[PDB]
């Protein structure tokens, strides 16, 4: 069967227990699991695409894959202190870089 | 904490459903209207096992739903959730599968074991009381963990008995003392 | 020796086949049936030393 | 007689007790079956499944553990029991291997009646430290000239034998094995060496012949044929060379040393693509699993000459590895040429050039060792490697309608004549004593005038005038190991009696 | 009771059946579905557990409602054998498909069955004559042996076949088996006139062939385990009859090619160029029951239909593996118009020795291997410059050599209706003494043309004269 | 100590899984202890895939685990001995002394990862190593504090290359040396382990210039990844805390590169091309950055490299090829040629041959000589076809000095006394440059080619022209 983060059980038994969404989707994201530096994160609804969000660990990352489940964030630094259910502010700029 | 994870996939939605519910502290009354709920979907038996297998959309499958909690008010709401998820992830052919998960941890709950004593005849009322009997004056059955006895026919094993419940087995049948046997003479 | 020793295996081979016939003999038998009673009890003794 | 025998065996089955753990069988086919239980378990343990299959086990996964059959899968059927042996792959290892040929599990499959083994042991053992070593000091010479003098084969070492298939390949392996009949025949126990030939995905036919070759040579009486033939199951061909390597171990323990030959060590790795692309393991490389490279790599390093502390105990190994297309840049080939201390490359145009053995010794090293082969025959071959290079790089330069000058020429009338010298034919091993002279003679460019047709007859000739008069002076070689003055000179005198006659 | 079932998937000749009844399927069953189009053979090939079989389907799928009745016939397909083999050709199933009617049998044997022990095993070496001169110049078979062919694309693979069945099998008494996996149809009924014409199969008489022919047409399972079933029938001879037998398959590529067709559906994931991964067991098993065991001697000659040309391939390298003698013949040598076309570097005996055929023969031997080495090594220097430019002493190698390969060509009897070059069989003991004659150089003065398509050396020396005319 | 106990979930080769209990999770890159008659297994925590499941790798054999087996979680990356009790003992993957030298530390450990020094920490050098390798010197010097590069492929000596280096500059060099080695066989272990013990750099009675961390290819994929880490860790530690010249030695890269080409598939990375990881130019780049001369401690690295198949277009010898300061390629022809050195001077470049790093004289000595065995090399076609015949008088001149030169380069090693006979000769740098000037200018082309062969300076040059003379 299909994989959403309907299969993952600590999102799942809070769906369950009537328990969801309500700006925690909004921009606002959760990490449900980060390996490999491609954090997936359930929520960022709101994300513009390969946008700018930074993590609670700090670190930043673009939104290169706008997964239909989750958000595939690209890690802009090591996975070192980042770990699950990691809340992801999202930065909202689009990749920009001052100039001058 | 998990009553120990069953499978995967399908039943880590029953772990879920019960784990919810177990924290809710309401697990027999969600069983129970499972089963209730159950039965009404297979004494529907034209599109309640021909509208198990998807074919309309989420909002029609939606509304199936809510025809089937037309059928009974309560339903516990962790499984009126449970159908939520279940039209959401449209999938209801794996919901008598999931019940039957939920079955299995409702009953790990209770503690009743499941076992059998796999024969290739149909074995006395004596032989069946002895032995669930001796099974509970082990430690094999843990007490508060009860236990049910199926015997078996199975001509595969020929003759003699196998008794068998958990991980654990005594094989004292015909057929594998003659494979040994047979080995030890084909030296 | 060689065709001694070839000798010793053709007749272990041979009286091999007696034992399979053998086998034929004891599964007919409703000592089938008996034998069974005899594993139905020696499980009850197995089990209750567990 | 055979009644009492039989008595015995019937008599020796008797009772049992409540077994431990069961799982019921589910998708099974192709030889890899999945079973749902068996919460405990041993990683690589043997599990007995009702049909009679016993299977090691490659997978355990929260779902369904995954068992390796080394049966057939017909015996195997659907929601079998299978009830777990409780022991981690293991051999019977012991004294009683020797003159056996035995199948992987060890069972004799030339039937001379069960094993008498010592021991049983584990399959995977992990190699020996730094810690336990002494460094090569002792010669093992396969009694090819060639090999002996240009690539010498020293104990412990692993020393890669390479090139295409059945080209002789066995062949050069079973000459090494007839001249360690030698020592074998001799005494002192460390002096000797046994021997364990591993075959693994080849035929039965080959392998029958190949030990009746060795009981034709009468070699049999201090071989271990460790043997998986090219029907038997990849996963026992997998776990092949693991358990004629513990068997090895046996012997290195004991402080003996012996030789272990894994032919085909290709084979293993065919065998290990299979069992991992059934255990649906991502494949690697060319589809052999990449961690192929790490089980041939532990497998290697298991052989060794220990420290004179640990018994000095040498397993000596000679890997063989078919070369399909001759191209070494395939991923196996690579892999083992790192793993191994020596490469030993055989080239087929060099068969078809008549040259047998075909062994090109411009890609044959050995890379570690020099005190691996005899003294006097280092002395000798000195400048018969320069001579070679040599001989290598004028008959280059003499391509492509080069009229070449009288130096070149003598260059090369020189090397052609060594080319000739070279030459052994099959199962003829020669005694080390008499390759001295022999080179001596080449070197000395004793046999440069020497035509070339009749080098073979000098060859064989002056052989036997070296048996004929300097007997003597064959015994001292034997004795001493390294040419003293009295014995270049004698060695000398006599070369030049027989260059006439 | 009838282990019935439905067919729950039909994803190409890899129908699945869903067996209802908790009666247990085996692997390796058979399993009639019966059709209108009479009854298809299904055989249990992987248990996916829950009673639910995947099975490989042997003749055509078309047709097949998912939901169809099954009938478990147990065990694998059972061939007839018997003397009653000898003169028919049959089927998969074992039906005559020469349609000669009903095969009387008296032992009716499973397909698979296992590789005779290690201990079983017995070699010898009793030099086969073949009567082709580069065959028997160049690596001689010997009885009991299996032999190799490692012919190109449509070289006819068949034709040197055909030769060799007439000559050796016609001097052999004992039973033969002919086993054709995916040959083209047409051949194989020329083949099967020719057996009846020359008496090989004499079916008012009694055959000492048998003969399994497997059209290229048919479904690629029914091939895959056409092997298997010629296998059974050459054991009935070797054992049961006793009988020495002889063996002809081509080609052991369609079965490797086969297996490469359903292993994909079967749910592999597949080794390289494609190949089954289970590539090395299924050859193993196959070769291995094939073999001169105590209870018969059964020399087997095995065709390989290289694939692409490309002989490093996995198919042909495994091949190699399991054979005593190899004769690789390739496109080059056919193309420079050499026929036979076997490679003379690339041929390979076991049963060349000089304890074999002798240290005379050996030595003849040793000597047309050193010509034709050196002369593949001036291929480069002959094409960069002239020929002239080679230096003097190479130059009379090369033109030996030249001779020798013309030499080798022999016209063959078979051939002979097709090049129109009477056939020539030259004796083992007329090859030696030809050879060792232009080894000496003795008829090395005539041309190259006259050693060209001809016979025994008093041939070249009487084409001399024609040629001289 | 915090209950984070995890119960296996999968043993599946090296990926074990761990199952963590619910509040608990550890952090990617922590260490795992396992208790078990193996001592501790130890697993590196890489990934988590969410529910409480991490996918570690092992460090050690995974035979003979139990699924569903309690794993205690001793966090972050493997803390390794630190110290100047560090040197002269060999030490495990882990740290275990493999040499029963007891307990190794001296009152600190470190992690195994470290973080490469910033762009702000990098201080430029331009040093110059003389290694008295007369090819070296001339053709390709080396710079202490460098990130010297020993391209070469399978079995070009490639560790008797090094114990040349180790011989002479080690010894001769204050600075404390790390001799590692990632996956290499215990029959070199044993060797190099005498080796060095009797070169006396490892003392067994006072301190030793040098450590060991011998990782053998023996040892499981995922710890020989982890040697490296170990390795550098050890080196950082001298570079950094204790200020201290270093001369790290490691071997063989290629190891490492493909240790993590293996636990790629298995950590299910889809492979890239020639089958690497695709994470290879920043696994390498994680290795290559950390190792640099900053304002702390001069690291004069000397990393070994194994070409595979001597195929230096393929992916890991190239991207390598990159990274490392003062490459150096020996290849098979040149020992085939019989010259040890085996290297190949017109493909061996340096940053730091320049005519201002070593002066316009150096550089002019060694542009005249790469121009000559270029022409060489050029004309070698001519020869072989043409001969000598159209061919320059001049130009014969310059292909008989190319071949004096060739054999000049030809100078045996002292550690190849037992690899030959002659002992090594390190040559002065200075001495060098003015021996090769002179066979330019032609001072010495009445000396026999054979004269240059396997020799040391002009000296001996003109003392084995003597000795062939007699």
């Amino acid at each position: 069967t299909k994989a959403q983060p309907t299969e993952v059980s600590s999102i799942l038994e809070e769906r369950i227990k009537g328990v969801s969404d309500e700006a925690n989707l909004n921009e606002t994201g959760r990490v449900l699991a980060v390996g490999d530096g491609i954090a997936r994160v359930f929520g960022l609804n709101n994300i513009q695409a390969e946008e700018l969000v930074e993590f609670s660990s700090g670190v930043k990352g673009m939104a290169l894959n706008l997964e239909p489940g989750q958000v595939g964030i690209v890690l802009f630094g090591s996975d070192r202190l980042v770990k699950e259910g990691e809340l992801v502010k999202r930065t909202g700029n689009i990749v920009d870089v001052p100039v001058g | 904490p998990p009553p120990v994870r069953l499978f995967g996939v399908e039943g880590t939605y029953a772990t879920a459903l019960y784990q919810a519910a177990a924290k809710n502290s309401s697990i027999d009354a969600a069983f129970q209207s499972l089963q209730k709920v159950e039965s009404t979907v297979k004494k529907n038996p034209k599109l309640g096992h021909l509208l198990l297998n998807p074919a309309l959309s989420l909002k029609d499958r939606n509304s199936v739903i809510d025809a089937i909690v037309e059928t009974h008010k309560n339903l516990d709401g962790y499984v009126v959730n449970l159908l939520k998820v279940l039209s959401e992830n449209n999938r209801l052919g794996c919901f008598e599968k999931i019940a039957s998960d939920f079955g299995v941890l409702n009953d790990a709950h209770n503690g009743l074991l499941k076992g059998t004593v796999t024969s290739a005849e149909p074995l006395d009322p004596k032989s069946f009381k002895r032995i669930e009997k001796a099974l509970s004056a082990s430690k094999l059955v843990g007490q508060g963990k009860s236990l049910k006895l199926e015997n078996v026919v199975k001509p595969e094993i020929k003759g003699g008995l196998i008794v068998e419940l958990g991980d654990k087995t005594v094989d004292l049948s015909i057929s594998t003392k003659i494979q040994k046997l047979n080995k030890v003479l084909e030296d | 020796v060689r065709y001694e020793a070839s000798l010793r295996q053709l007749e272990q081979r041979q009286l091999a086949k007696s034992v399979i016939s053998r086998v034929q003999s004891e599964l007919g038998n409703p000592k089938f049936q008996e034998k069974v009673l005899q594993q139905s009890i020696s499980e009850i003794e197995q089990l209750l030393s567990k | 007689e055979v009644s009492s025998i039989l008595e015995e065996r019937i008599k020796g089955v008797s009772d049992e007790a409540n077994l431990n753990e069961t799982g019921r069988v589910l998708a099974v086919g192709d030889g890899i079956a999945r079973v749902f239980g068996l919460n405990n378990i041993q990683a690589e343990e043997l599990v007995e499944f009702s049909s009679g299959v016993k299977g090691m086990a490659l997978n355990l996964e929260p779902g369904q553990v995954g068992i390796v059959l080394f049966g057939s899968d017909r015996l195997v059927k659907e929601g079998e029991l299978v009830k777990r042996t409780g022991n981690i792959v293991d051999v019977p290892v012991g004294p009683g291997l020797l003159g056996r040929v035995v199948d992987a599990l060890g069972n004799p499959i030339d039937g001379k009646g069960p094993i008498d083994a010592a021991g049983r042991s584990r399959a995977q053992v992990k190699a020996p430290g730094i810690l336990p070593r002494r460094s090569v000091h002792e010669p093992v010479q396969t009694g090819l000239k060639a090999v002996d003098a240009l690539v010498p084969i020293g104990r412990g070492q692993r020393e890669l034998i390479i090139g295409d298939r059945q080209t002789g390949k066995t062949a050069v392996a079973l000459d090494t094995i007839l001249n360690q009949k030698r020592w074998n025949n001799g005494s002192d126990e460390s002096k000797k060496l046994y021997c364990v030939y591993v075959a693994v995905g080849q035929k039965r036919s080959t392998v029958a012949q190949l030990v009746q070759t060795l009981e034709q040579h009468d070699a049999m009486k201090y071989s271990i044929i460790v043997a998986a033939t090219a029907s038997e199951a990849a996963p026992l061909q997998y776990l092949a060379p693991f358990t004629a390597a513990s068997i090895g171990e046996w012997f290195r323990d004991n402080g003996k040393h012996a030789l272990i030959v894994y032919d085909d060590l290709s084979k293993q790795a065919v065998a290990y693509r299979q069992l991992s692309l059934l255990l649906r393991r991502p494949p690697g490389r060319e589809a052999y699993p990449g961690d192929v490279f790490y089980l041939h790599s532990r497998l290697l390093e298991r052989a060794a000459k220990l420290s004179e502390k640990e018994g000095s105990g040498s397993l000596t190994a000679l890997p063989v590895i078919e070369t399909q297309g001759g191209d070494v840049s395939a991923y196996i080939p690579t892999n083992v040429i790192s793993i191994t201390d020596g490469q030993i490359f055989l080239e087929a145009e060099l068969f078809y050039k008549g040259i047998r053995p075909a062994i090109n010794v411009g890609l044959s090293v050995s890379r570690v060792g020099s005190a691996a082969q005899v003294k006097a025959l280092k002395q000798v071959a000195g400048s018969l490697k320069l001579f070679l290079a040599q001989y290598r790089e004028v008959a280059a330069f003499a391509q492509f309608g080069s009229d070449l000058d009288a130096s070149t020429k003598q260059t090369l009338v020189r090397g052609e004549r060594l080319t000739q010298l070279l030459k052994q034919n099959q199962y003829s091993p020669l005694a080390t004593e008499e390759q001295v002279p022999l080179i001596y003679a080449g070197v000395n460019g004793h046999l440069d005038g020497i035509e070339l047709s009749r080098i073979g007859e000098f060859e064989s000739s002056f052989l036997s005038y070296l048996k004929s008069n300097h007997n003597e002076l064959l015994t001292e070689i034997r004795e001493k190991g390294e040419l003293s003055k009295e014995l270049l000179a004698s060695l000398k005198s006599a070369t030049e009696s027989f260059v006439a006659t | 009771t009838p282990i019935t079932g439905k067919v729950t998937a039909v994803i190409g000749a890899i129908v699945d059946v869903h067996f209802e009844q908790s009666e247990l399927p085996a692997i390796l069953n058979a399993l009639e579905i019966k059709t209108p189009q009479g009854k298809l053979v299904l055989e249990v090939a992987q248990h996916l557990g829950e009673n639910t079989v995947r099975t490989i389907a042997m003749d055509g799928t078309e047709g097949l409602v998912r939901g169809e009745k099954v009938l478990d016939t147990g065990g694998p397909i059972s061939v007839p054998v018997g003397r009653e083999t000898l003169g028919r050709i049959i089927n998969v199933i074992g039906e005559p498909i020469d349609e000669r009617g009903p095969i009387k049998s008296k032992l009716r044997k499973p397909i698979h069955a296992d590789p005779p022990s290690f201990a079983e095993q017995s070699t010898s070496a009793e030099i086969l004559e073949t009567g082709i001169k580069v065959v028997d110049l160049l690596a001689p078979y010997a009885r009991g042996g299996k032999i190799g062919l490692f012919g190109g694309a449509g070289v006819g693979k068949t034709v040197f076949i055909q030769e060799l069945i007439n000559n050796i099998a016609k001097a052999h008494g004992g039973f033969s088996v002919f086993t054709g996996v995916g040959e083209r149809t047409r051949e194989g009924n020329d083949l099967y006139r020719e057996m009846k014409e020359t008496g090989v199969i004499n079916l008012e008489g009694e055959s000492k062939v048998a003969l399994v022919f497997g059209q290229m047409n048919e479904p690629p399972g029914a091939r895959a385990r056409v092997a298997l079933t010629g296998l059974t029938i050459a054991e009935y001879f070797r054992d049961e009859e006793g009988q020495d037998v002889l063996l002809f398959i081509d080609n052991i590529f369609r079965f490797t090619q086969a297996g490469s067709e359903v292993s994909a559906l079967l749910g592999r994931i597949p080794s390289a160029v494609g190949y089954q991964p289970t590539l090395a067991t299924d050859m193993g098993l196959l070769q291995e029951r094939i073999t001169t065991t105590k209870k018969g001697s059964v020399t087997s000659v095995q065709a390989v239909y290289v694939p692409a040309d490309d002989l490093t391939d996995p198919a042909p390298a495994t091949t190699f593996a399991h054979l005593d003698a190899t004769t690789v013949l390739s496109r080059g040598i056919s193309e420079l118009g050499i026929y036979p076309a076997v490679d003379p570097l690339d041929s390979k005996s076991r049963l060349l020795d000089a304890a074999v055929v002798g240290q005379e023969h050996y030595d003849v031997a040793s000597k047309v291997q050193e010509t034709l080495q050196t002369y593949k090594s001036l291929q480069d220097i002959i094409a960069i410059l002239g020929m002239d430019e080679l230096s003097e002493q190479d130059k009379l190698t090369v033109e030996r050599a030249r001779k020798i390969q013309r030499f080798l060509s022999q016209p063959f009897a078979v051939a002979e209706v097709f090049t129109g070059i009477p056939g020539k069989l030259v004796r083992l003991k007329d090859t030696v003494a030809s050879f060792k004659a232009v080894l000496e150089g003795k008829y090395d003065n005539i041309p190259e043309h006259a050693f060209y398509m001809v016979g025994g050396i008093e041939d070249v020396v009487a084409k001399a004269e024609k040629l001289a005319a």
